[PDB]
């Protein structure tokens, strides 16, 4: 009967909307600023005097009030919705603790009154996003990345992998490796531009040392960006090392396992009799997926990496960005949705 | 709770429901084997076993231009069945074109496909 609202709890975005869309209509920056308090794109209008926090950096939250006030703000400012009067389905990360989830839940229902929610797992609703029961899910965000094995509907606690390495990462090498055309970008508003600079003009090679013995044979790879101030900027190899990062984590100075590693470990995680299924069903979600050339990329390498009867099958959704929300607005809408949520009555006396 | 999850196998035989507009509806008996490119579908086959109890396969069909909430609401679905059914449905994804052995076989004059669908609900 009522309109669940989805809100997709993001390391770097929130992404919010109403259950029956098919993309959020809401997307902000999951920042608060102090000097009350200031949420999202408006606390970036407001940099110069407020101390800026990320409440929930690396997917998990960790900032009780600050987080509360995104949620406010998400429900008043952007869906100017009563959250007493809706169902709300929220995403978590992969491996959230359940201490979280339930302070998540009692925020729901005592701070905003919320009449019944759901909670899933962000990496679930991008698998059944993709009509998809089992599957591995890569999902690369803004402040982490996970590798998720999910079998007939449910993860694996078990083989799910966690990154500290994903998009916020890759804005920063990039803001790095520009050093050596002597660019100087540093600021909080220059690391925005750079992160625009790397969604315009980056891509994954498929053989990244052919790809640099190529790239140093003409300048076919420079192409170019119009900065905000009307200067051009040309950038070359960079548009590949910057995503390499992802495969290679030490370029980042990090003693990380790549992508492809990690999400090969994922799936041995799991009994023999279900990676078949795994491998055949790679799923790709979030931000840092969107790259042009990671499917091809990841193909070559976990198919090298995967034993050789095995059949890889990379899938890259083209509405892959949003497929964790796109997954709860389908869920929430559901004529079955109302057998699966919690209602705060039931809460309120056996919470 | 829903009227179709408890009709689920009830009896041994096949149960076909269309995703119409995020609901799982029956599909009339006489179009059983003719699916529609534009839908999304999930299937239930109940088999006797000689011991007594009932098996169940649940086959997911896809049509190759079912919208994205179709594909997603039949795999969540058939989650949620299987769940009903305490987890003992075995679950198969078939994509039009590229079915199973063992879907087809559900159909004596085998699978045909048709074009159109009922509308997308996003
Ligand atoms: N087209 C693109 N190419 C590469 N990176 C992208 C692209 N679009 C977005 N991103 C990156 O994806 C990240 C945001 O992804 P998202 O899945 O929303 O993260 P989260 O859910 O963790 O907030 C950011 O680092 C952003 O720069
Ligand atoms: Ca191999
Ligand atoms: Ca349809
Ligand atoms: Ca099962
Ligand atoms: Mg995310």
């Amino acid at each position: 009967d009522v309109q669940a609202l989805v809100v997709d709890n993001g390391s770097g975005n929130v992404k919010a909307g109403v259950a029956g869309d098919d993309a959020p209509r809401s997307v902000f920056p999951s920042i608060v600023g102090r000097p009350d308090a200031f949420v999202g794109d408006e606390a970036q209008t407001k940099r110069g005097i407020l101390t800026l926090k990320y409440p929930i950096e690396h997917g998990i939250v960790t900032n009780w009030d600050d987080m509360e006030k995104i949620w406010h703000h998400t429900f008043y400012n952007e869906l100017r919705a009563a959250p007493e009067e809706h169902p709300v389905l929220l995403t978590e990360a992969p491996l959230n603790p359940k201490g979280n989830r339930e302070r998540m839940t009692q925020i729901m229902f005592e701070s905003f009154n919320v009449p019944a929610m759901y909670v899933a797992i962000q990496a679930v609703l991008s698998l059944y996003s993709s009509g998809r029961t089992t599957g591995i899910v890569l999902d690369s965000g803004d402040g982490v990345s996970h590798t998720v094995p999910i079998y007939e509907g449910y993860a694996l606690p078990h083989a799910i992998m966690r990154l500290d390495l994903a998009g916020r990462d890759l804005t920063e090498y990039l803001m790095k490796i520009l050093h050596e055309r002597g660019y100087g970008f540093s600021t909080s508003a220059e690391k925005e531009i750079v992160r625009d600079i790397k969604e315009k003009l980056c891509y994954i090679a498929l053989n990244f040392d052919e790809e640099m013995k190529t790239s140093e044979q003409s300048s076919d790879i420079e192409k170019s960006y119009e900065l905000p101030d009307g200067n051009i900027i040309t950038v070359g190899n960079e548009r590949f090392r910057c995503p390499e990062a992802l495969f290679q984590p030490s370029f980042l100075g990090k003693e990380a396992a790549g992508i492809h590693t990690t999400t090969f470990n994922s799936i041995k995680k799991c009994d023999v009799d279900i990676r078949k299924d795994l491998y055949g069903n790679i799923v790709l979600s979030g931000g840092t997926t969107m790259y042009e050339g990671i499917g091809e990329r990841l193909t070559r390498d976990i198919t090298t990496l995967a034993p050789s009867t095995m059949k890889i099958k990379v899938v890259a959704p083209p509405e892959r960005k949003y497929s964790v929300w796109i997954g709860g607005s389908i869920l929430s809408s559901l004529s079955t949705f109302q057998q699966m949520w919690i209602t705060k009555e039931e809460y309120d006396e056996s919470g | 709770e829903h009227p179709e999850f408890l009709k689920a196998g009830k009896e041994p035989g096949l149960q076909i429901w269309r995703v119409e507009k995020f609901d799982l509806v029956p599909v009339p008996p006489n179009l059983y084997g003719d699916f529609f490119t534009g839908d999304a579908y999930v299937i239930l086959k109940t088999v006797q076993l000689r011991n007594g109890n009932l098996q169940y396969d649940l086959h997911y069909w896809l049509g190759n231009e079912c919208s994205q909430d179709e594909s997603g609401a039949a795999a969540i679905f058939t989650v949620q069945l299987d769940d009903y059914l305490n987890g003992r449905a075995v679950q198969h994804r078939e994509v039009q074109g590229f079915e199973s052995s063992t879907f087809s076989g559900y159909f004596k004059s085998g699978l045909k496909y048709k074009k159109g669908g009922v509308a997308s609900g996003f």
